[PDB]
């Protein structure tokens, strides 16, 4: 199997430790969530291809800017997080996430994903957004941004109910052998 | 780590680590605070676990095993011992803090109501300069250390076969030298997400969520600290390169 290492950003309520979590976990964690995220290498097989896949979190390195970049060397993909409940996440997206990957891992590809998919049509996320003029945030502007910042892709889940999270490891995967 | 600690932190969270009857004992509010506690210090011990084997397994094996050039061994693993020194200490002020709140006849139930006075004592005085200035120099040569890693893996035999043998347990699928790097990096990062989370369930007395509001500003000040003092070393730097 070859090795290959992912590494998640976005901004701190995007999702991205959950993200983690679930998708490494054995069983779903029904009695506690986890605060933070370790690493993990997860065996992965796609498209007839196994691979060790080596995930990392950047959640805590938001605010230091000469700690983050530590994670960085020899990253193979990257996913790049927002929040679909939170359209200010998916605005920090061009203008401080994408100058700062393509800064320090020149080629190497970005999946963008809307994370926390299942609040788009939750009651309480729709009025509390409605109070300061906004919405969760729509496919077509999750698509439309990955497009303009060059994105290998776009992709949606849910750390909650697990919709689109082993979809977005095996298309990262993908991504990481090209 | 050693097994009466492993056994100790093997469950999941603080809720399945104590039996259920003692669990019932205690209001929903006691056990979310006591789940992050445990998550704290189950961490620690890993976080130490990690320490032990870039110093037991990697660095003395090398030194055992290798014909490596002098200043090489200490290229690849900067600051491990005084970071191993370090956190056994706060790892063994945690444990003991758990251990003296265990109730009589049990190995196993605990309340630990006095966290903050302990992390004030960790993130301040002596203790806090001391990590300061080893995570400045670990963080500045980290890059370093995986150059220097790279290089060795691909131009030695007897090194690629060192680390092929030491690193096939399962064990040890996480913790490559270079996964030790920034595990250890990245653990600096990771108490204000911890200490902020237990503060939340804090509020039933007030002595205590003041200790843990004072300990998550030392924690913000260190890092703060760390973070403006690191730029990274690189092997055959002009001085030039670097006033410039
Ligand atoms: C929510 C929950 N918090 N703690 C729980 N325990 C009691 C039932 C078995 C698992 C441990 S459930
Ligand atoms: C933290 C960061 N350090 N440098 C960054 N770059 C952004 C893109 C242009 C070059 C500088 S981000
Ligand atoms: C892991 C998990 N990620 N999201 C979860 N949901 C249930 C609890 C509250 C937040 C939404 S559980
Ligand atoms: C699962 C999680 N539930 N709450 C978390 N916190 C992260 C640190 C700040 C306080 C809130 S993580």
């Amino acid at each position: 199997a070859i090795r290959k290492k992912l590494v998640i950003v976005g901004d701190g309520a995007c999702g991205k430790t959950c993200l983690l979590i679930v998708f490494s976990k054995d069983q779903f964690p029904e009695v506690y969530v986890p605060t933070v995220f370790e690493n993990y290498v997860a065996d992965i097989e796609v498209d007839g291809k196994q691979v060790e896949l080596a995930l990392w979190d950047t959640a805590g390195q938001e605010d230091y800017d000469r700690l983050r970049p530590l994670s960085y060397p020899d990253t193979d993909v990257i996913l790049m997080c927002f929040s679909i409940d939170s359209p200010d996440s998916l605005e920090n997206i061009p203008e401080k996430w994408t100058p700062e990957v393509k800064h320090f891992c020149p080629n190497v590809p970005i999946i963008l994903v809307g994370n926390k998919k299942d609040l788009r049509n939750d009651e309480h996320t729709r009025r509390e957004l409605a109070k300061m003029k906004q919405e969760p945030v729509k496919p077509e502007e999750g698509r439309d941004m990955a497009n303009r910042i060059g994105a290998f892709g776009y992709m949606e889940c849910s750390a909650k109910t697990k919709d689109g999270v082993r979809e977005v490891f095996e298309m990262a995967t993908r991504a990481a052998l090209q | 780590s050693m097994e009466m600690d492993e056994k100790d932190f093997a469950a999941d969270s603080w809720s399945l680590a104590v039996d259920s009857s003692f669990l019932q004992q205690h209001k929903k509010e006691v056990m979310k605070q006591q789940d992050v506690i445990y998550e704290l210090i189950q961490t620690e011990l890993h976080h130490v676990r990690t320490l032990k084997i870039m110093t037991r397994l990697f660095r003395t094996g090398m030194l055992e095993e290798l014909h490596l050039e002098p200043g090489v061994v200490q290229g690849l693993f900067p600051c491990v011992d005084e970071l191993s020194d370090i956190h056994t200490r706060f790892l063994s002020q945690l444990l003991e803090r758990r251990r003296q709140a265990l109730c009589p006849g049990s190995t196993r139930n605990f309340v630990i109501h006095r966290l903050g006075d302990l992390l004030i004592s960790q993130f301040s005085g002596p203790s806090a300069e001391q990590m300061c200035k080893t995570y400045s120099e670990f963080c500045s040569r980290h890059s370093k250390a995986l150059k220097l890693y790279k290089e060795l893996y691909a131009r030695d035999k007897r090194f690629q076969q060192f680390i092929r043998k030491v690193t096939r347990p399962a064990v040890l699928k996480r913790h490559g030298v270079q996964e030790c790097i920034l595990l250890v990096t990245q653990r600096i990062t990771k108490y204000p997400l911890l200490i902020s989370r237990i503060l939340q369930h804090s509020h039933g007395i007030e002595e205590e969520r003041q200790d843990l509001t004072t300990a998550l500003g030392l924690v913000k000040e260190l890092l703060s600290n760390v973070d403006e003092g690191i730029y990274q070393l690189e092997k055959g730097a002009r001085l030039q390169e670097i006033y410039n």
